[PDB]
């Protein structure tokens, strides 16, 4: 399952004739594209590798 | 000048080479909608803005 979430603030005089706004005209743009399932689990780093990436000397 | 009592032969050299330099650069391209948070005494506008994206991992 994939989730696309969006939040922002729009100025009405920027809405086109077809009731549409490009996302570059939204003020406090919060965009999110995430997912779940094992396809998403196969893209998190292992806890040991995550620990090493932060605490390894080099 | 007998017995090579006046013969002579000498050599000498000297060299030096120094150099240096530096440079810097930067670019930036995009679009972002900001908001007015204060109107100054001469009509200028103080603007602030933030955009947050989250593509699938971070």
């Amino acid at each position: 399952t994939e989730f696309i979430r969006f939040s922002g603030v729009v100025n009405p005089r920027t809405i086109s004739g077809s009731n549409s706004v490009p996302s570059t005209q939204v003020a406090d743009a919060r965009i999110e594209y995430v997912g779940n399932g094992y396809i998403n689990e196969a893209q998190n780093m292992g806890w040991l590798q995550r620990f090493f990436l932060n605490l390894s000397p080099m | 000048f007998g017995n090579s009592r006046a013969d002579m032969e000498a050599s000498g050299g000297n060299s030096f080479n120094g150099k240096g330099g530096a440079n810097a650069s930067n670019t930036f391209s995009g679009t972002l909608t900001v908001t007015v948070d204060q109107v100054l005494a001469n009509g200028n506008l103080h603007v602030v803005g933030e955009k947050q994206i989250a593509i699938n991992q971070g």
